């Protein structure tokens, strides 16, 4: 009576609008919700058939996808189709293992299915061309050239999600992206904090790292992943410190016997809140509170 | 808050929404693109699946002493076919 | 999870309503010798007691530890620890003399809560939570 | 300990809970306020009693063992009954 | 004075005697439960343990245990364990009965649903009726479709009954 | 102004009344606190003077009652006079040391000096004979005799008071006159016991010894120590149970075996009690329960 | 329960049993062989002896802050003998 | 937190324990009752005022400011005062 | 995360620069505090213990500990404990108090009441008079007869106080 | 004696009286970033936190076990064994985030009373009774 090829001819239609991010209707689909059971429960060989034209559309439009991606040979546009692309089909991919339930109980292997096609389908050809991309976007950024952070996001988050290991979540991710964005941080910090130090001065060097401090912890918290905040934002502004404070940490020293002898509140604010950072950095300026006891 | 649950014939079975996410199939049926409807499944057995849904709810942690469910005969295999796609 | 089994769980819903418990013993003899009985053998660890709960068949009982191969307390104090249903649970339910009857409550076991095996713990969670109905594959 | 209470309304079959001690009053305000039907132009019709007219706990508390789980009473309303599907 | 709490429930020898006899005769005669182990009291110094039916759930045990000279139970108990390398929890005789019934008994497969929906036949079958403590809506309904041994499985349920 | 020489002529005459076990007014004995107190203070030597004088009565008051218990050369006309005196005179050593509390303070004292001038005094010579008739008072009353009580009780308080070996309070007592009670009862159960199982019968013995479980139980409590209850009544009545119920066990269980097959009430009752007694009694009733299961 | 202090004039210092036991000589006087007799102790002393009394019991455990006991010189020696005969 | 208050009667010096809200029903009853001296034929004598007649928490709820251990107020009772010893 | 807590009182840095002057110079410039000990923050490699002031009273010792950076106390807190042997106890100021006067400062003997009874001299005194937290009537007496140092004596109710 | 000071001494009768804390800190700064600040070190043992108890000095501490030579507990919990005044008590004194306000009270620590050392408990009540005036002998 019920079998998958007296219905799947009517089920097409509607995977491929779910599929491809069409309109659609919720009449629809809770009939191919029941179409997908009936035909799961029926038909002896019907999950089978079922999972083999999913992947096949799956294959089909993933192609498709990849096609127009690797049209725009510009880096910028590829990168702005790519993400709307990749938008438009996580939200697909989050919408689309729904409907089959019944199929994943009998053998979401649907999830996995479209992440693996589009990983192996465009992520592992442009990786490196969305890392190092996403790279100049964020060092264009804190040049002081605001952006579109959106684009980054994505990138992160792609990079969380597309990882074919399945030892960890953001393995791949975190081993390559967050490591490759703590060390272009920490050279843009090495490269930006001498020159204004020799230049504006003391304490507007101050002012400026905390400034500089509060936006990196803001960037980090909107830009680098927080769902898990796995070993990424301490790491982050971990080295941001070292390249920063620890750094200069000899000259912080120098200044904070003339702190201690003018006593200013802001350096004070600043001290208190560095002696956790530094791992034996209370000894200095404690020691001049105490020669300013003796 | 309630979900409606519009049956084949057109009863509506408006439950509590806490009691009708038992079931994992309404709970993926609900997210993404209230109102639920149940060609396949008429008031003779979607009337005992939402009571089965109550019962269910409240008589989950009573570990004192649990009724039974007796439902007839006449109905059972419906039920089975209910309890399949459902629950 | 243990934390919450407290609060939703009815088991200990209906053991931790400051249930009233009733020593039994010999009751056929009298009392004057039964509360005799109860106090040189709650003093002293060679003897056993036990306590109805007051209506049902489920009772506490204590038995010397030399009979076997956080601690024990038993003036009017009954410590109890063990880990009923999987979750640790601790009895203070203290008894009146010259009365033979007192109260008792069930009341959580941090410690061993946090000092206690997971690996064990999960185990038996996960045996507890699973059916055997449509398991095994054919 | 309560009483599982449901509205056979024409065409609608709310399911939802009602208290061993609750009062017509607020049975009428919100229990049976899901399909925006205060007691204006309105009044329950349990049964041939039709509840009296309201504010009785006389009968609103009904006793629990009456109505168990499996097969809970029925209480009616309008300003008819449909009959269940058969097999 | 060193004191262990073992929580017991109070049962009338004649629940214990035909619990012996039954749990002896399937062990032995019967093949339903030829996994389990048994310890009397002359291996138990305990001077209350009379016996224990040991049932090895795989990896872990659970492990029931019957007293002799309990006041007025000439009175006996039993208490309900979950021993594990050396990690022992309590356990009600609802649990209990379910514990049990996930290895030995026999079920409904995953197969015998679509089987009965579809009108074939049923090959396992649910002679542990009392080890399905409230179920699965699909339990209910194919336990009503098909309604279920001449010397009775041994239960923990009808035992601690009063 | 004030000395003891002052005073202790208006002293004496009470201190004598309290002594000697007369009748006494409050309002002299107010009058002697404040009396002791102003002395105690105002004289530089009036505590010793008033110690050396308490001491020269105590010792006077001493040697005349121990002058007239020897004159009784009669055993049991000592015993009646040794237990009145001692109840006077341990009534005024619990009453005599109050008075003295400044003088105790600046240096009880006085109830230590009352206990070891008596015990120097009468106990030091006839202890044996106290003992030795108290034995056999005691042995006469589990006869059948019903005796004076008080006699055997202020023997033994006596014996636990007037330990002059500040090691343990009740050394003397508890491993003289405790251990002799025990080899005293061990050996009339020894002689009795035999003669009543094999005349009596069996069902007669097992009632007897419990009468007489029950009546060693109740003089154990009145006469045998209960203050502190220092392994003395517990020995008292294990000693009772390993002379008669562990020594006739082949007997009780060669008769368990009877009982099973015929279920005597009174016999059940007596072994359950007497399962705890015995270190390893249970195994010969619950072998004979189980073939009676098996 | 009360304990009746007769001063040296006649003064009865009745005070409650349970402070008046805070000393020791108080104890031991009134044990063995109410009615307490002080002679040598008159009402500028005596008074201020039981007043004492119900400030220690009272003032003995609160921690927190713990007024002092302002007592004039003019008695003071005296008020020195008399706790050196009770207390 | 209470106030400590005693009673000047004649000869008579009882010192006891008053609440800081009790009336003066309460304190006549049995506060001063040490003496067998019930409300009859009697009545207190605070000060110039005496405490009016009775029955009034307007004035017996004294504060424990004015009253302290060291220095406690005095009541008076009578159907005179004898003056302390002096130094 | 492990964690320690230990009770503290804010205390106002006047009072603890006082105080370590005065315990400094009690110790080595006066007599009566010769016996004590001191622990500056370079040998305490703890982040906040800024001094510690021992206290050997006998078998066991007391010690005051006084700390840095405590949060707008720059703000700094004192923690009065009782060590002894791996056994370590908090303790209030007063009993603090109580505890030092008990061995150090020299304090009224027992031949101090009938000598002043009796109007003879009083050889010894009492200095600390802030170590006498109520005491017996004898006590206040003898104060108020004879009422009591230029530098003031080392007390912990007078630091821990606001 | 321990089980029996908790109801007669007033300075845990002044303690527990299901008293009020609030965390101090640096109020200067804005609430927003004070709530953040309070977050990211009560979720680590890497900073410090301490507890007024709303109006007197007499605040606790938090210090991690790291900075020295029954556990803790730090969701809201606040668990704290402490031997206060010789006497071992349990401090649960609750926070609220969002707001920087909680509660508090102490509870008598069982397992320590019967498992701490009872010589130096008994050593510490004895030099705590006694009195040092007219002690040395003249
Ligand atoms: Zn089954
Ligand atoms: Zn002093």
């Amino acid at each position: 009576s019920l079998q998958f090829e007296d219905k799947w001819d009517f089920m097409r239609p509607i995977v491929l609008k779910l599929l491809r991010q069409e309109s659609v209707t919720k009449q629809q689909w809770f009939d191919l919700f029941s179409d997908v059971h009936a035909v799961c429960l029926w038909d002896d060989k019907g999950p089978a058939k079922i999972h083999q034209a999913l992947k096949e559309d799956i294959l089909e439009f993933i192609k498709q996808a990849q096609a127009r991606v690797l049209s725009h040979q510009d880096d910028t546009a590829l990168l702005k189709a790519y993400i709307v692309e990749w938008r438009k089909f996580f939200t697909q991919c989050d919408i689309l293992p729904k409907p089959f339930c019944q199929l994943e109980i009998t053998l979401s292997i649907v999830r996995k299915l479209m992440l693996d096609t589009w990983n192996e389908s465009i992520f592992s050809n442009i990786k490196n061309r969305l890392q190092d991309s996403a790279m100049k976007l964020v060092h264009a950024e804190r040049l002081g050239e605001a952006f579109d952070s959106q684009l980054v996001i994505g990138v992160r988050e792609s990079y969380v999600n597309l990882c074919s290991n399945p030892e960890d979540k953001l393995q791949i991710y975190r081993d390559n992206f967050e490591k490759a964005y703590l060390d272009s941080t920490e050279r843009f910090y090495r490269t930006q904090a001498p020159s204004y130090l020799q230049q504006n001065g003391v304490q507007n060097y101050m002012k400026y790292a905390d400034a500089k401090l509060k936006e990196e912890e803001k960037r980090a918290l909107r830009y680098l992943e927080t769902r898990r905040e796995c070993n990424s934002v301490e790491a982050l502004m971990e080295c941001c410190v070292n390249a920063l404070v620890t750094s200069f940490k000899e000259t912080i020293l120098a200044e904070c016997q003339g702190m201690i002898k003018r006593n200013e509140t802001e350096k004070l604010h600043l001290m208190f809140s560095l002696m956790d950072k530094v791992p034996n950095g209370i000894e200095p300026m404690l020691k001049d509170l105490e020669e300013h006891i003796i | 808050m309630y979900v409606k649950l519009i049956s084949s014939d057109g009863h509506e079975f408006i439950v509590k929404r806490e009691h009708a996410l038992t079931s994992g199939t309404i709970k993926a049926m609900l997210s993404g693109p209230n109102e639920v409807n149940f060609r396949e499944i008429p008031s003779h057995v979607l009337s005992k699946v939402c009571m089965y849904f109550t019962y269910k709810v409240r008589y989950t942690n009573s570990s004192t002493e649990i009724p039974e469910f007796p439902i007839a005969p006449e109905i059972a295999l419906e039920l089975l076919m209910a309890a399949n796609f459902l629950d | 999870d243990q934390r919450s089994k407290f609060e939703n769980e009815e088991f200990f819903r209906k053991l931790s309503r400051e249930c009233e418990i009733k020593y039994t013993g010999f009751r056929d003899r009298p009392h004057e010798e039964r509360q005799a009985r109860f106090q040189n053998a709650c003093r002293d660890g060679r003897s056993e007691i036990a306590f109805v709960a007051t209506g049902t068949n489920l009772s506490l009982q204590f038995f010397p530890a030399s009979w076997q191969g956080e601690y024990v307390d038993l003036k009017v104090y009954l410590k109890a620890p063990m880990i009923l249903n999987g979750v640790c649970v601790i009895w203070k339910g203290w008894i009146d003399l010259q009365r033979l009857d007192g109260m008792g409550c069930l009341e959580f076991d941090e410690e061993r809560a946090q000092q206690e095996d997971a690996l064990a713990q999960q185990a038996f969670e996960e045996a507890r939570r699973r059916t055997r109905e449509f398991e095994d594959r054919d | 300990m309560d009483v599982f209470l449901m509205i056979r309304r024409h065409k609608t079959t709310i399911f939802t809970d009602a208290k061993e001690s609750s009062t017509v009053f607020e049975l009428k305000r919100i229990v049976e306020g899901i399909l925006k039907r205060p007691p204006d132009e309105q009044r329950l019709y349990k049964d041939d009693q039709l509840l009296d007219d309201g504010k009785t706990l006389g009968e609103c508390g009904f006793t629990s063992q009456t109505a168990r789980p499996q097969a809970p009473a029925t209480v009616g309303l309008a300003f008819c009954i449909e009959p269940f599907s058969s097999p | 004075n060193r004191w262990q709490v073992m929580i017991v429930w109070q049962v009338d020898r004649m629940r214990i005697n035909t619990w012996k006899r039954l749990v002896k005769h399937h062990m032995y005669i019967s093949r339903k439960a030829k996994d389990w182990f048994y310890r009397h009291h002359y291996e138990s110094t305990h001077p209350k343990i009379s016996s224990e039916v040991h049932i090895p759930l795989g990896d872990a045990k659970l492990v029931i245990t019957t007293y002799w000279g309990l006041h007025t139970g000439l009175g006996q108990g039993v208490s309900i364990e979950w021993r594990k390398k050396r990690y022992s929890t309590q356990v009600d005789p609802d649990l209990a009965d379910q514990l049990i019934h996930l290895h030995y008994f026999d079920c409904f497969s995953e197969s015998a649903i679509r089987n009965t929906i579809l009108g074939r036949i049923v090959s396992p079958r649910c002679e542990y009726q009392a080890g399905h403590n409230v179920g699965s809506l699909q339990y209910l309904a194919l336990a009503a479709l098909i309604k279920p041994i001449k010397p009775p499985l041994p239960s923990v349920r009808k035992l601690t009954e009063d």
